[PDB]
């Protein structure tokens, strides 16, 4: 699973 | 007001000489950035903004647009390694390591956050934050005497964060980073949020990924019996990472592995050899199969749980991978077992689904299966049992099967059940 998280 | 602002409306405040404008602006970009759909990251990019964010990281004084570039590096750094690397590139790792300081929980956490993504990148990235010294403050932020006094959100991608730091390999962690960061990781282990436990489990799991001198630096800090209870939770999202460092350390030496037992982690397994996730099934006969390749004494562990019947379901019907790993398990289980342990192994009926996996087009399984019925056929020479064995192979259509492999087109296939017939079907 992708390790970046986007902060909506 | 700063709702879908364009792109040079935003360059033409943050070039303007009013700081307020400038914050304006850049809360302008950092909503741009945080919408659902498709954020205009590299148009941001290209209109050479990141410099600008990271000279408002450095406004103390301003503490606002620290937190909006703080919130817009973030989410550019969250995107392709060309846009992290844009991030890294402006200088923004020694900023936001500053920031992590910041006497404004909010601008922290947003720090904590950037260097999450950072340093989640990959490998090179990761070594480049840990070079600029983010682990010292990182941890500092959790050295309280209980975590329950943090914020959720806070204490959740505070543990993220590490997890990244512990992430990825070729290169692995330093070694000195690993055990800076341990203790820290046992104590979020012991946490109540289940997120928190997740992103543990899986910081752990990628700590476990490694040879056995890394395994080692886990298994010394005596996690594994929480492991094994994280492994008996509710919650997927838990179940998953501890199953993933449980068969991870079962990896190693016998001793781990002999760690992970004494822990009681094979009176779980009945439930995870059943478990209606695909993936639980898989990991779990994956794991099996690295603990029945191990000691006798250990193989007789798995047979007092009651868990070869279970090898033998999985065997019988799964998802194919799977149903592969149980094949390797009874391969292991049969080259390292004893005549008993055998001779156990037929009597919970594991010849008729072994013979039904022959039919199968993957080759390695074939070539696994092959191996298996050849140790158990080792076993019945010293028992003088063959005949028994070849009839029963007989009877539910594997020596139709081994026949026919004999005009396989692979090389070991063909003479490995050209061996057997030769040798026990005469």
């Amino acid at each position: 699973f992708p390790a970046k998280k986007m902060k909506v | 007001g700063t709702v879908n602002w364009s792109v040079e409306d935003i360059v033409k405040g943050i070039n303007s000489n009013n700081l307020e404008s400038q914050l304006q602006a850049t809360q302008a970009a950092r909503k741009l950035l945080s919408r659902e759909k498709q954020p205009p990251i590299d148009n941001i990019i290209r209109a050479g903004l990141i410099p600008k964010f990271v000279s408002f990281l450095g406004k103390t004084d301003c503490s606002p647009i620290q937190f909006e570039s703080a919130w817009a590096l973030t989410n550019i750094a969250s995107g392709t390694s060309e846009q992290t690397k844009a991030v890294v590139d402006g200088g923004a790792i020694p900023a936001f390591i500053s920031l992590l300081a910041s006497p404004h929980a909010h601008i922290s956490e947003q720090a904590v956050w950037a260097l999450g993504n950072i340093a989640g990148d990959g490998s090179a990235f990761r070594d480049l934050v840990i070079k600029h010294g983010a682990i010292d403050p990182l941890l500092a932020l959790l050295a309280v005497p209980d975590l329950s006094t943090l914020a959720c959100g806070y204490l959740r991608n505070l543990t993220w964060t590490l997890s990244n730091l512990c992430r990825n390999k070729n290169p692995a962690p330093p070694l000195d980073a690993v055990e800076q960061i341990l203790p820290t990781l046992v104590r979020l282990l012991h946490h109540n949020d289940p997120e928190v436990l997740a992103d543990s489990c899986w910081a752990i799991s990628y700590l476990t990924d490694g040879p056995n001198e890394r395994i080692e630096m886990v298994v010394k800090k005596g996690v594994v019996p929480q492991l094994v209870k994280l492994l008996g939770a509710t919650e997927l999202p838990i179940v998953t990472p501890a199953l993933r460092a449980i068969g991870n350390i079962v990896t190693g030496t016998d001793e781990q592995t002999q760690k992970v037992i004494d822990a009681g982690a094979l009176a779980v397994f009945p439930s995870l050899l059943t478990n209606p996730k695909t993936n639980i099934q898989k990991e779990a006969t994956w794991t099996m199969s690295n603990i029945t390749a191990g000691r006798q004494d250990q193989i007789q562990q798995v047979v007092n749980h009651g868990l070869v019947p279970f090898l033998v379901g999985v065997l019988s019907k799964a998802d194919f991978k799977t149903q592969k790993e149980a094949a390797w398990a009874i391969t292991n289980y049969t080259s390292g077992g004893t005549v008993e342990q055998i001779v156990y192994l037929v009597h919970c009926g594991i010849i008729e689904p072994l013979m039904n996996l022959l039919s199968a087009k993957d080759t390695k399984i074939i070539q696994v299966i092959l191996d298996a019925i050849s140790n158990i056929f080792q076993a019945a020479e010293k028992l003088g049992e063959t005949e028994k064995l070849s009839i029963m192979i007989e009877e539910c259509g594997g020596l139709d099967k081994i026949e026919a492999l004999q005009r396989h087109e692979n090389e070991s296939v063909y003479k490995a059940s050209l061996n057997l017939i030769e040798k026990y079907f005469s």
